[PDB]
DNA sequence: CATCCGTGAGTCG
């Protein structure tokens, strides 16, 4: 129970470092996340077979990384080490 | 007042008289 | 830009936000619209109240669990609105086992009890309980003392306004190129006598008719 | 030499916070001891033995029983050791990088050494990295997070 | 998040604004779009408000003593060309406003802004890697506003009367919305003891098992207390769920507090109830009437009193050096001790015949900041003076600064003042090549197993006995033994153990230990822990700025360094004591030290001594 | 920077250079305060940084003799009795007497009060001494102290250490638009501003015959004249403004060694470092937390603390091989537009208003006749525009740096111009700002009391006193016991008495508190000027007995009580504050520590040559530093990818960097950093 | 517990004129009368000059020949000039005067609907051989605005853009008698203080304050 | 335990 999240606060990263093993982890989990949604809409652009598109509704302008730190929250991905 | 030699503005001094020599 | 007037909710009480005020008016805004709310508008609260069993405060009520003390502090919570400014008086008698509410209450003509469902005190076997209420109209806060029959009668600090407790912070709202713009956020918590909105539409009005002294001598120049 | 390794590790550590807390300041006993580790992790040759140990060399505690662990299996004279403390600086300087040492302290001689001595870098440390351009072996930089 | 000037903002997004300028057409290519970022085209301007969402910056401040010297932050536009920072976070850069400057690095790749949010972000950071004391606290104006309002006053205005002859109980209110109406009018204060209902604030831990058996506080939940309104609103902020503090907030005590709330509350709340912390200060400091007058700076009544006293205790050892029956050795380091004494007894003077009202000793006893003996200083007596040699002169200075300094009196003093600078100057550099060298000494250990798995620690005294009896607390407690994880159970004098092995030391865990009555616990350390490359991570236990085991990779050796070496500044032993440990040099002091246990044979001479040892146990 | 920086910069006494010692060399005996230096050294002004004991400056009264040592003036005692005759001596001349302090008391005759008195001996040492052996005395209290420590009004109670800041401070100061004498001063004020022959002072008596901005004329009474030109917005050193304004007006009878024209920080002959700003100590919404100033928006309004600033910009034509360097308005691929404010040269006209990034002197270099790119070839062939040898070579706005043209100056070797062997024209263009004072410019008191400004508040949010009259400045109370310097705060009230007047009770006799006062002082004016001599002046007796004789205002009620403290009303809620707030008038000097220049970021720059990594300095347009003590920093926090970004890509990678560039305008991902070019030239310097 | 409507009474001087309001709420006058003065001081409207221009000047940083002052200095003294204008649109004034002698604000020639209040003051001592040829724009507007907008606009080179202080208030403060007398006696008396510049009334201020805050709160009394 | 030579001795600007 707290105060709503507000801007890089969000999400809240207590309930985002209880998906992974340490600080550490989350960061090469959600940039290599982002590398791919990156990815997608540049060879959307002109390829097939693109990394999966964002698993959750994109913000207007939202970062790649604010799109991959979000479906991470909703468990929507998975973890290999 | 305090240095009366040049045509100065009068600043009043709180002070022991200082007669020694000017600098 | 003229200004904008936004609401999110709650039952008794809610947020207001004034947006895009003119550099240092947010301030300028701000605590007069708050000293209105709390002081500048008329309700009905209790003056003073007598107890039967009662010929001095340490001495709890016989049969009665709350004390002399805790049972004043639930009564000034309680919201009434009266018709006439002159001051009425209600009666409220209960006995035997059970608790007394503010559904209990005997009201005059055109006066309202707006929470009936208030616990008062908590009454056991062989207890008597029989209070006379005084009731007033007036504005804001008005203390004990200046409210003090002689045969058990007590001073009750008087909470005749309808708002009851408001607070306000001046962010700075980006207009154009300019990040200069006050933006003003308010909340306001009433009773359950009266919305919020409408307490704020009163407030406004109230406020209204002060400036106005100082507008009549010319109507100079202004731009919205 | 009187009381043994263990006893001049704490040692150290209460004498170094004595100082700290006289002027005030708290710092975790844990940390004063990754350093105090560092400076007791080698230990002095006093017989060769069938190693190639030159004796009064100050060989790491890893090295020194895993090469009497090689010769021990090999059926030759284990080289005889003795505890020996270390400055920070003299230890920093024991590096098995010759990268490392030479952005320490004491380039020239550095290099002078390691240039004889035809000594190879693994590079896997943390300065050795820095430098190169690789990401370095620690936190986000290890093969298990990486 | 951080004032990014705007100025500073276009030329570090640069390339990411030109980028979006051809996007939106404003350009037609990436030539002219540079044309445009350097022409300042008003359009940019609402672009670069789009280019820098929730991209973090790296704030950095010279010299980086620590890692918390280089934090990240939700960059924020704003008209000047100043960098705007954060209140709390100036503890860990140790930045002032007197001029100092700030490094911005815009962190590119994914993986940077990633490192950033996460690991550098300044709300993640808020507690001490050294010691794990809340660096991001309350401060200066800060403390000193909410040490004003939390604070009792006894005949203050609207305080609770009890009834008695024809008048109630006064000062007693519904709820707090009633005591805030009350300040309003001008009855009530906001420092004065009251009571008062409240509905949604979690009574204290005794009480609210008092009133409700611990059948689980509610919000709605009524019940009564005994507090100042002041008092009230701080416990909003906390907010709910917190056990209501009823004190004055000395600085130790919100350093408790947020402590605390480190150790249960999650890491976002922390940084939420500490942004509230903030503001409520500020607010409160400006109305809290704290301010400097030379009427505030007294002198104390018995100045020439005092005085004249030690000077005719100074006059009589001067004359029984004329004599010679003093040493010169013995009459300086007499001279010293008079002295001495006569500067503690001026402070004694200040301390009683200054109110607890007086806006200098409000900011000293609060702990906002300040020293008494800098209030001594400036009200009583400078006191001694430091020779070049270091040792303490046998004149003192007996003017203080109020007063005025005579002529020679500010000569002597300035002589002192300036080579306390050039010392100053040249520890800082004594320290920061002291961190170098522990920097590279520790780079090789890194976390790098989860567990040794060696049972062997070492032993930590928890508790010293009492002769009279009891169990009294070892001063070491904190720093030698609360972030430890344990390698042995346990063990009271029953067979129930208290603490099992593999547990992290925490607040109860040693209180479990304390009331068991066991004063001697064995802990993993980082010593003992035998791992191929570096440390595992179980022995190194609770990272102190987690506040949970230290995660795999972690650099705890450069870490270590930077803790021990930060605070290097403030020392007099001394930090060449520090070196001459860490170089591991035979001491100057060279004390001697047993070789064998036994009897101890004294036979001292007047020209040396010397000192025999006959073996306990038989031998020479 | 000023006047008094120029004076004192002359009277620098510095152990450095050729015959002297190094900076390494230097003991920290050399450094601190010696007893001999008293009356010809200061032990107050020297610098704070690593060069601190080895600079100093010279005392007062002390001058040199032709051996080359220091001798200071003390004046004689016969027998106990004082006298006017004064001798100069050396350091050890000084050694073998025994030397009275100043401040001890006199007779009306000559002799001393008490005794036994206070002295000066040998080796640092002092000790009561009978009357009967005292030879000389000091000739002024003031005698230990500098010129510019001189300035600082109640030194004896600032410590040494925010005193020494005071005096360096002082030099750091900078020219504003017009200047205001301190309603405070020492009486140093007057004969530094003369002293340091950055103003007008008149040769031989005479009449003012002629007044201009340009020039002042006089008439002497032998016939003779002597015309003084005026210097007008010069470009100093360091780049504040030189500006001369004369005093006198026309037809005056004015005297020989009389100031007819003061100039920069100088009103009517005095040192004007600052402006007389009204003070209030209190916290305020955490705006002056950590020494943070907050400003009134008068100052900005009014150009109260608004200075003037000129830059010197140049660029020159020489001989090269592929011809010669062309100044002229004709610059490839340039529009009408971008050239609108040149002349037919190719120069800025003057008067012109210029940004960062346009153009200040056309120049144009023909460039080396390479074959240029078959895909550049190819897109001249279809817009059939043929290609120029000249690459444009203009003389830029630099980054930060806007202004106003004041003023041309160009050299032709055409014209026989002597100029060095090769350059042709040679233009300079010299442009000034207005600037008014902003966020995070350094104001600071003659006490150390320095800070950088963190809010400028519209008028009406600023804390008022009872007649609505809004502060100019509030300064944080917490920055003030800490640093011992409290000599801000009798200057404070000090100026409040000097703001509003005062008159002391005269019925019933002169009080006794005012016994020692100075006949002229019982009795004050509103806006009056005073002097408080350092180790003399004001005692803090006086100051409270003068807290109570404050004039009232023109509605005729005092506003601060005998406190110095005054109530406030906070200009955004309105209500009042609790308590009274200590109020008064602090002289603030606007140090040369502005934003404007400070301010500071590159993307991409300029390179270093060798090791590749981008070049240090704004003026070089160079990056940040990220260095062993940062990198650190990045290793303990575990961020290798940060850390490896900063030292390659985003450094001395040449081929990342580059495709680094590419994919972010792209809007593609961030590549693999390679090898840094720095490490490939280490591994060829071991080779 | 009483109710009358408030008055706005009137005690004048020239210059500035104190206004008493009452009777008010209790703990109402303080930040009743600085919504006021927080009205007055930025967003009251007027007239000032905003360019000018000077024969043989081509910028701020000169010297007119056979003048005493530069032109920094004259443009100094020009902001002390006290205007008050009723075209909307800008306007120019001019001022042409040689020889010996001291040039004034009464040397103006203003337009129609251009008044200066104060002819006496100084602005350049011209001295022999002295020629002053200038030539001042002034437009209406509130608060304060920067030179510096000016030149971006596509002012020629000859103008000289001048920093505009609008505003026609001076000074502004107040007092709040409150009757804290134990009875229904309990209200405030609001006395504000407003100094003018003689360009226009006391009274004409605080009536454009009252027509801006007017038209402020009225948005507090529209339904949503 | 004490001499003689060689190498350290804060950061940005
Ligand atoms: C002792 C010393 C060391 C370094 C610099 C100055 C001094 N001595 C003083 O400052 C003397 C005055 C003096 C100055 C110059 C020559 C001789 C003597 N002042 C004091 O010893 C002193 C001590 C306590 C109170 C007041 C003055
Ligand atoms: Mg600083
Ligand atoms: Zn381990």
């Amino acid at each position: 129970g707290y105060d709503t999240p507000l801007g890089i606060t969000n999400p809240p990263i207590d309930e985002l470092l209880d998906r992974v093993s340490s600080k550490y982890a989350l960061v090469i989990y959600a940039a290599k996340r982002a590398r791919q949604i990156n990815d997608y809409y540049n060879q959307l652009g002109e390829g097939i077979l693109e990394y999966v598109g964002p698993l959750v509704e994109p913000g207007l302008q939202e970062k790649p990384l604010s799109i991959a730190l979000r479906e991470i929250h909703a468990d929507l991905l998975e973890h290999t080490e | 007042s305090n240095n009366s030699v040049p045509g100065a503005p009068n600043r009043v001094s709180f002070a022991k008289l200082r007669e020694p020599l000017e600098v | 830009r003229p200004t904008l007037s936004e609401d999110v909710l709650t039952d008794n009480r809610s947020q207001f936000v004034i947006e895009p005020l003119e550099p240092g008016f947010g301030y300028t805004l701000g605590n007069s619209l708050r000293r209105t709310l709390l002081s500048s508008i008329p309700g009905a609260a209790v003056t003073s109240i007598r107890i039967d069993g009662v010929l001095h405060e340490f001495t709890t009520v016989p049969g009665v669990k709350e004390d002399v003390t805790e049972i004043i502090l639930n009564l000034k919570s309680l919201v009434v609105s009266s018709e006439e400014d002159e001051p009425v008086t209600m009666y409220l008698r209960k006995q035997g086992p059970g608790e007394v509410t503010a559904g209990d209450i005997v009201p005059p003509a055109g006066v309202t009890v707006h929470n009936p469902g208030m616990h008062i005190a908590t009454l056991n076997d062989k207890g008597k309980l029989e209070v006379e209420l005084v009731v007033e109209r007036g504005r804001g806060y008005v203390p004990a003392v200046q409210n003090r029959a002689e045969i058990g009668r007590i001073p009750v600090d008087s909470i005749y306004s309808p708002v009851l407790k408001v607070t306000y912070k001046v962010d700075a709202t980006r207009v154009e190129q300019r990040t200069d713009f006050d933006k003003l956020i308010l909340d306001v918590e009433t009773k359950n006598s009266i919305s919020p909105r409408d307490a704020l539409a009163s407030a406004g009005k109230t406020l209204v008719e002060l400036f106005g002294l100082a507008r009549e001598l010319n109507v100079e120049a202004e731009g919205i | 030499r009187v009381q043994g390794p263990r006893e001049v590790q704490i040692h150290l550590v209460r004498e170094v916070q004595e100082v700290y807390r006289a002027q005030g300041v708290s710092i975790h006993d844990k940390h004063i001891e990754v350093i105090v580790r560092q400076m007791l992790r080698r230990v002095t040759i006093i017989d060769s033995g069938s190693t190639e140990f030159l004796p009064g060399s100050l060989i790491d505690r890893a090295e020194f029983e895993a090469e009497n662990r090689r010769v021990v299996a090999e059926g030759g004279e284990p080289a005889a050791g003795r505890p020996v403390l270390m400055g920070i600086t003299k230890a920093s300087l024991a590096t098995d990088s010759w990268l490392s040492a030479a952005s320490f302290q004491e380039t020239t001689r550095v290099l002078t050494d390691a240039a004889i001595n035809c000594r190879s870098d693994k590079l896997n440390g943390l300065k050795e990295n820095v430098i190169i351009g690789k990401l370095i072996p620690a936190g986000t930089g290890i093969n298990r997070y990486r | 998040q951080c004032g990014l000037p705007k100025l500073m903002a276009l030329e570090l997004f640069k390339p990411f604004v030109m980028k979006r300028l051809v996007d939106l057409n404003h350009a037609q290519n990436i030539k002219s779009a540079k044309r445009m970022v350097e022409r300042q085209r008003p359009q940019v301007w609402d672009v670069l408000e789009e280019v820098i969402a929730e991209h973090p910056v790296l704030l950095n401040r010279a010299p980086t003593l620590h890692r918390l010297g280089i934090q990240a932050f939700e960059p924020m536009l704003v008209e000047g060309k100043a960098i705007q920072l954060h209140p709390l976070v100036c503890e860990a850069f140790n930045a002032d406003f007197d001029g100092d400057q700030m490094a911005v690095h815009l962190p590119l790749s994914a993986e940077a802004q990633a490192e950033a949010r996460i690991l550098m972000l300044s709300s993640n950071n808020i507690l001490s890697p050294a010691s794990g004391r809340p660096l991001a606290m309350p401060r200066l104006d800060m403390v000193t506003g909410l040490y004003y309002l939390t604070t009792e006053v006894p005949g203050d205005t609207g305080e609770y009367q009890p009834a008695s002859g024809d008048h109630p109980e006064t000062g007693v209110y519904s709820s707090p919305a009633e005591a805030i109406m009350a300040a309003d009018r001008g009855v009530l204060s906001v420092r004065a003891k009251i009571k008062v209902r409240l509905t949604q604030l979690r009574p204290p831990v005794e009480i609210e098992a008092e009133l409700f058996g611990h059948s689980g506080w509610q919000p709605g939940d009524a019940w009564m207390a005994e507090t100042t309104l002041g008092r009230v609103m701080f416990n909003e902020l906390l907010p709910l769920g917190y056990p209501f503090v009823n004190k004055q907030m000395h600085k130790k005590v919100q350093a408790a507090i947020i402590n605390d709330l480190a150790e249960r509350y999650p890491m976002i709340v922390v940084a939420q109830t500490v942004d509230k912390l903030k503001d409520a200060g500020f607010y409160w400091a400006t109305r809290s009437g704290v301010t400097v007058s030379m009427a505030d700076v007294l002198v104390p009544p018995r100045k020439k009193e005092i005085l004249d006293h030690y000077e005719e205790r100074a006059d009589k050892v001067e004359k029984q050096f004329q004599r010679g029956a003093l040493n010169h050795d013995e009459r300086n380091e007499a001279l010293v001790e008079i002295w001495k004494e006569a500067t503690d007894e001026v402070g004694q003077a200040l301390r009683e015949h200054y109110p607890d009202d007086n806006p200098i000793i409000t900011i000293v006893d609060s702990g906002a900041t300040g020293n008494f003996t800098q209030t001594r200083t400036l009200a009583g007596m400078k006191g001694l003076v430091t020779n070049p040699k270091g040792e303490f002169i046998p004149r003192p200075v007996k003017s203080s600064f109020r007063e005025g300094l005579t002529v020679l009196e500010y000569f002597i003093n300035t002589h002192g003042a300036r080579k306390g600078l050039a010392d100053t100057a040249l520890r800082t550099a004594d320290s920061g090549y002291l961190t170098r060298r522990l920097v590279d000494v520790s780079q090789d250990v890194i976390v790098r197993e989860h567990d040794c798995q060696t049972e062997r620690g070492i032993v930590v005294e928890l508790a010293e006995r009492a002769p009279d009896g009891t169990l009294i607390r070892d001063p070491y407690i904190e720093t030698s033994a609360y972030a430890r994880t344990l390698g042995t159970d346990a063990v009271d004098e029953a067979g129930n153990v208290i603490v099992e092995r593999g547990q992290d030391l925490g607040d109860p865990e040693i209180d479990a230990l304390l009331a068991a009555g066991i004063t001697q616990v064995k802990v993993r350390s980082v010593l003992t822990c035998a791992t191929s490359t570096g440390v595992c991570a179980t022995c190194y236990g609770r990272s102190m700025a987690t506040g949970k085991l230290v995660d795999i990779g972690e650099a705890v050796g450069i870490v270590a360094a930077q803790s021990i070496g930060e605070p290097g500044t403030q020392l007099t032993g001394g930090l060449p004591r520090v070196q001459e440990l860490f170089e591991a040099r035979v001491p100057r002091g060279k004390a001697p030290i047993a070789d064998v246990t036994g009897r101890v044979r004294l036979e001292d001479g007047e020209r040396f001594y010397k000192i025999t040892i006959v073996p306990d146990d038989g031998g020479e | 920077n000023n006047p008094l920086s120029g004076l004192t910069h002359k009277r620098r006494l510095s152990a450095l250079g050729p015959g002297g010692l190094s900076r390494e060399r230097a003991g920290l005996e050399v450094r601190d305060v010696h007893p001999s230096h008293y009356g010809r050294m200061c032990p107050i002004e020297t610098p704070e940084g690593p060069n601190i004991g080895l600079i100093g400056s010279l005392s007062v009264y002390a001058r040199v003799n032709p051996f080359g040592f220091i001798e200071t003036p003390y004046r004689k005692v016969v027998d106990g009795v004082v006298s006017d005759e004064i001798v100069y001596l050396t350091a050890d001349e000084e050694d073998r007497h025994v030397v009275a302090q100043a401040n001890s008391p006199i007779d009306a005759d000559g002799r001393f009060v008490e005794p036994r008195v206070l002295v000066r001996r040998k080796a640092g040492e002092v000790e009561y001494v009978p009357s009967s052996e005292v030879d000389y005395m000091d000739v002024s209290p003031r005698q230990m102290v500098s010129v510019a420590t001189a300035m600082i009004p109640f030194l004896e109670h600032d410590d040494a250490n925010r005193a020494l800041m005071g005096a360096n401070m002082q030099r750091q100061a900078v020219p504003l638009v017009r200047s205001e004498a301190p309603l405070v001063g020492t009486g140093m004020e007057l004969r530094a501003a003369i002293d340091a022959g950055d103003v007008v002072v008149a040769e031989e008596s005479g009449v003012i015959e002629e007044v201009s901005a340009d020039y002042i004329t006089v008439m002497h009474d032998n016939g003779t004249r002597r015309t003084y030109r005026m210097r007008k917005f010069a470009r100093s050193n360091h780049g504040t403004c030189a500006n001369q304004c004369p005093i006198v007006d026309a037809g005056d009878r004015v005297e020989a060694g009389q100031v007819i024209a003061d100039g920069p920080c100088t009103d009517d002959g005095e040192m004007a470092l600052g402006k007389n700003l009204l003070v209030a100590i209190m916290p305020w919404e955490g705006h002056n937390y950590e020494d943070a100033i907050i400003l009134s928006n008068r100052l900005v309004e009014e150009d109260v603390l608004t200075s003037i600033h000129i830059e010197e910009h140049e660029i020159d034509a020489r001989d090269t091989k592929l011809g010669a360097e062309e100044i002229t308005r004709d610059i490839p691929n340039i529009s009408d537009e971008v050239l609108a404010d040149l002349d037919e040269r190719g120069i800025v006209r003057i008067g012109a208003e210029v940004r960062d990034g346009d153009i200040l002197v056309g120049k144009v270099t023909p460039k080396g006749e390479t074959e240029l790119t078959p895909e550049e070839r190819l897109l001249r062939a279809i817009f059939g525009e043929k290609a120029r040898e000249v690459r444009d070579t203009s003389l830029k706005v630099p980054h930060g740096e806007s202004g106003k043209v004041i003023g041309i100056r160009v050299f032709s070797r055409e014209d026989e111009d002597e100029l060095p062997a090769g350059v042709n024209e040679l233009v300079r263009v010299y442009v000034a700002q207005k600037r008014k004072i902003s966020d995070g410019d350094k104001l600071a008191g003659r006490h150390g009391n320095k800070g950088v400004i963190g809010k400028i508040l519209p008028v009406e949010d600023m804390p008022f006193l009872a007649d609505g009259t809004p502060v100019d400045i509030i300064l944080n109370t917490h920055g003030v016991p800490r640093r011992m310097n409290i000599g801000q705060i009798l200057e404070t009230h000090l100026g409040w008495c000097a703001h509003s007047g005062w008159k002391v009770d005269a019925a019933k006799g002169v009080p006794d508190w005012a016994a020692r006062l100075p006949d002229e002082l019982l009795e004050a004016q509103p806006n009056a000027i005073v002097s408080t001599p350092v180790f003399d002046g004001a005692q803090e007796a006086e100051l409270q007995g003068l807290l109570s004789c404050t004039l009232p205002n023109r509605d005729g009620d005092v506003l601060v009580d005998a406190d110095g403290k005054a109530m406030l009303f906070d200009g955004r809620s309105g209500e009042p504050f609790p308590y009274p707030v200590t109020v008064g008038y602090m002289y603030i000097m606007k140090l040369h520590h502005l934003v404007d220049d400070k301010i500071h970021a590159r993307s991409t720059g300029p390179y270093s040559m060798i090791t590749q990594q981008p070049l240090g300095g704004k003026a070089q347009f160079g990056g940040q530093r990220f260095g062993e003590m940062e990198c650190w920093a990045m290793q303990a926090y575990g961020a290798a990818y940060t850390l490896q970004e900063l030292l390659t890509i985003k450094s001395d990678d040449t081929v990342g960097r580059v495709k680094v560039y590419e994919a972010i305008v792209k809007g593609e991902n961030i590549p693999e950093p390679g090898i840094p070019e720095s490490f490939k030239v280490l591994l060829k310097e071991l080779q």
